[PDB]
RNA sequence: CGCGGGGUGGAGCAGCCUGGUAGCUCGUCGGGCUCAUAACCCGAAGGUCGUCGGUUCAAAUCCGGCCCCCGCAACCA
RNA sequence: CUUUAAUGUUUGAUGUUCUAACGUUGACCCGUAAUCCGGGUUGCGGACAGUGUCUGGUGGGUAGUUUGACUGGGGCGGUC
RNA sequence: AAUUCCUUGUCGGGUAAGUUCCGACCUGCACGAAUGGCGUAAUGAUGGCCAGGCUGUCUCCACCCGAGACUCAGUGAAAU
RNA sequence: GCUCGCCGGAAGACCAAGGGUUCCUGUCCAACGUUAAUCGGGGCAGGGUGAGUCGACCCCUAAGGCGAGGCCGAAAGGCGUAGUCGAUGGGAAACAGGUUAAUAUUCCUGUACUUGGUGUUACUGCGAAGGGGGGACGGAGAAGGCUAUGUUGGCCGGGCGACGGUUGUCCCGGUUUAAGCGUGUAGGCUGGUUUUCCAGGCAAAUCCGGAAAAUCAAGGCUGAGGCGUGAUGACGAGGCACUACGGUGCUGAAGCAACAAAUGCCCUGCUUCCAGGAAAAGCCUCUAAGCAUCAGGUAACAUCAAAUCGUACCCCAAACCGACACAGGUGGUCAGGUAGAGAAUACCAAGGCGCUUGAGAGAACUCGGGUGAAGGAACUAGGCAAAAUGGUGCCGUAACUUCGGGAGAAGGCACGCUGAUAUGUAGGUGAGGUCCCUCGCGGAUGGAGCUGAAAUCAGUCGAAGAUACCAGCUGGCUGCAACUGUUUAUUAAAAACACAGCACUGUGCAAACACGAAAGUGGACGUAUACGGUGUGACGCCUGCCCGGUGCCGGAAGGUUAAU
RNA sequence: AGGACCGAACCGACUAAUGUCGAAAAAUUAGCGGAUGACUUGUGGCUGGGGGUGAAAGGCCAAUCAAACCGGGAGAUAGCU
């Protein structure tokens, strides 16, 4: 079947990427609250 | 010209075509063309707004001059061409000066003919003057509503608004739909009928030939569920309620207007 | 099996509700009108109020058993 | 007390007219190479329209809930 | 009748035999005119029925070819 | 290594995506592999990715995102202008051969191209966020001209061949060659040139456009392939020479013709129909604000620069996605031989593999299959499943019908091979020779060679000539629905939904309506032959009666009636 | 010309068998329907929870839908086990 996982890095980096938290303050608490949790996978990326 | 194609295959059997040769069939001129962002229903939000709309096929924008604003020239009509975007012909006029642009194209109206603007105009189809130099009584299209606006009433193809009398600076029309409007004298408009005037005679046949044109299909509330629509559920087929809107707005015979602003220029309401 | 309604001159229907006097139309009889019938006009007779019993001063009427008819219901596994 | 007439006074409810509030998704100019917007001329409407507060009506479009028990299983019928 | 409870209604045709089928009669429990009525060529991986043709579906199964099942060596679960 | 078998429009060879050293070598076998394992995509160590011409970055935009100010909103924040980002789109430029344990249009050899700076020489007016041209475009269909590619022949080299034959019409292998430059053809498009004038193009204009004239009949743009050149170069079968015996070094003949021919190219064409088919920049070109002994631009030459990143390997799969070395899913490109209409299919070439548990037995029973006497649906809910029909040309073909169909209806006849008509016809292609000329990739004529259906007659073989693979069961009555189509991903594909058509009703534009606390958008850059909602659902004949109840619409005199 | 006809790629998913601790958390084999269109597909975007989308089944919204998932109200409440 079609597994309903395509992975596509542009898209990926784009919709769940660094930047796309630092645009919106929701986005900024997300960032903010795993620092707090001090979880080193911080975002998606390289 | 209407034909009645033959039947041979299933979806053509019913297809009636108004086939005109007297349509350029070139490119149109480039100049005066500019894209055309289909919407597809959908608002700013992106939420659908106008269901039904959507599909279809791309469709360039020509930028038409609805204004007429150049006066005493003497214009000749070079070639009729086709609008995807209007159900009426569009000609494509040239100036004295050299300056070519679009018109909605009157019914009387071929190539290699001469029509003038302005209050210098004589009485002839095609011309544009405003309305209290022209004869009451008289036929005229793509009417102004205020003095330099543009043109909006009776732009369809086949239509026609006629003039029913002149009191001063005040205008009395009769539109289309039978309603009796007025409309400041100052307002111009271009008179004859609105050329295409056999277009309400052609059944599109297939069930795709709506698709192409951007229709999209409609689901009657009648075979929804009770949380989709008010009307629907019922355990094989039953309505028992009284006909309305998808949001409780009743249809079927219900007035929504309701503007007051421009009430006062409203004679008559249609019948 | 249960619930509601009904049964009234020959026929089709009111009046019961909130008890003492039963009405309307057609039909029938006799008369008149017409050459004769019909229609029309005039007058009159005609009803154990389904049956039985009880309560009551008084019962078609209030209540109950039963007989006949109509409708609804007779469902869920 | 009733019916009433001239005047003065008091506000209310209509009709016509005007321009200054306001509107202007009419034309034009500038800020500005920008169809947003603002300011400025002018035309058109006009104390309307529309907005707020209060108020009557409609209102399953929307939301929170009720929708009895006994019962030789429950429903129905009956009962409290 | 995609509707008819009674009912396998009654008559005719089809079959040796037809509660389903097809054509009719009206006694329509409770069809019906845009919650459309009656027909309709074509179309339909659609529903019911008949005939021809063809066959192991069946009368009644029989044999054979490969993959497992079986034995041996290695690996080695599961439900309970 | 010798045989066997399988795929071969893939189980082959390359990219993007996505993984992230899985690539190659040495070495190791405990853990991983469903078996052992000196084997491996497993452990350890080392090596490998070389770019001005590929791609990304870059120039420029689409859907759309963010959005200085601005508008609006309790706050968060929402919308949006100028701008600024965002490819799957457009835009400058490279191919052949060789070389590695692994990479190479990147390295070497040979031969070329493009965008810019600086300087020199000779000329000359240059110059934008501004104007115009261009870029720049749809579906389908048919033909012509070619190429990739294939076959045959000529030719070169080798063999003449382990059971009968084969110096001959015998057999096998090879017959490969680009980018660029020049020529500018088959073909397509279009009338050029010159003078004058102008309310046209937010200003200007010598550019575009329009309006008058003269002159002459062509000029110009675009364009695959061919022919030369690139190249007395490379490559090249086969020998000659050294073996760590894996391969390296050396040398090297023929290298043309004919025909068939793509879904590729000319074609981002031409015709035709309609539902009517991006934007901006690069480039070309005209000027304004200004600058002029300048600065800049055109042409040639010399020199310098062309950076940063990716590049290995897998890419229809043991490396992506599915927990797994998983019978599934994954977009684009190239794509040969015979048969065949074909990318079906059968068997093969190139290339790559035998699917990572085996060995014996031959029981019941289970799965995938072959055949089956006599009967032929008697089975069963039901002809479910199997069986059977199955191609081409021709003959012939009903009820009914919207006159299109129904229909490939049904039902039939001929199908192999060989010779002959004809040492291979009709036809296609087409050199030499002859002639002319506005002399070239030209045209008439000419006809060898090559290739090649089908029709007929005659003869012959088998039970069977569409023999295999591939490849409709047909007919009759009838319910529903018109029809193509769509739906419950993972029990329901239908009579359900949609459908064009029809009707009713709403909406006069700051339109109704919808999203949104608002602004603002969609509706629509449309405007009553338009748009929203609803009901029904082709077409034909029609669509009766009721306004009491409910809803809605119209008119408001009277009663009643909240706040004030 | 055709929502035209037969039929591969491709997409879809009607019948039967197998499979149900499967090779697979709906597949495979043998047969099917459409196949120039209301066609299909790649890449990239917009719409969101009482909301989105829907040729409309109360189907789909990351194997979960008559109201998704995650954190928090919250050790909700439970005459029930």
């Amino acid at each position: 079947m079609k597994r309903t996982f395509q992975p596509s890095v542009l898209k990926r980096n784009r919709s769940h990427g660094f930047r796309a938290r630092m645009a919106t303050k929701n986005g900024r608490q997300v960032l903010a609250r795993r620092r707090a949790k001090g979880r080193a996978r911080l975002t998606v990326s390289k | 010209a209407v034909v009645k194609c033959k039947p041979t295959s299933p979806g053509r059997r019913h297809v009636v075509k108004v086939v005109n040769p007297e349509l350029h069939k070139g490119k149109p001129f480039a100049p005066l063309l500019e894209k055309n962002s289909k919407s597809g229903g959908r608002n700013n939000n992106g939420r659908i707004t106008t269901r039904h709309i959507g599909g279809g096929h791309k469709q360039a924008y020509r930028i038409v001059d609805f204004k007429r604003n150049k006066d005493g020239i003497p214009a000749v009509v070079e070639r009729l061409e086709y609008d995807p975007n209007r159900s009426a012909n569009i000609a494509l006029v040239l100036y004295k000066d050299g300056e070519r642009r679009y018109i909605l194209a009157p019914k009387g109206l071929k190539a290699g003919d001469q029509i003038q603007s302005g209050v210098d105009a004589a009485i002839k189809p095609g011309n544009t003057l405003p309305m209290r130099n022209i004869p009451v009584g008289s036929t005229v299209h793509n009417v102004e509503m205020k003095p330099g606006k543009g043109g909006q009433l009776a732009r369809s193809a086949g239509t026609y608004v006629q003039i029913v009398a002149r009191d001063g600076a005040y205008v009395t029309l009769r539109l289309r739909s039978g309603e009796m409007r007025k409309v400041e004298a100052d307002c111009r408009a271009t008179l004859g009928e609105v050329g295409n005037a056999e277009h309400m005679l052609r059944v599109l046949g297939k069930a795709g030939a709506a698709r192409w044109r951007g229709v999209r299909p409609t689901v009657r509330g009648t075979a929804m569920n009770p949380v989709d629509h008010p009307h629907g559920g019922g355990e094989g087929r039953n309505f028992g309620k009284h006909p309305v809107t998808p949001w409780g707005v009743q249809t079927k015979g219900k007035k929504t207007r309701s503007n007051k602003r421009t009430d006062k220029f409203i004679v008559r309401r249609r019948s």
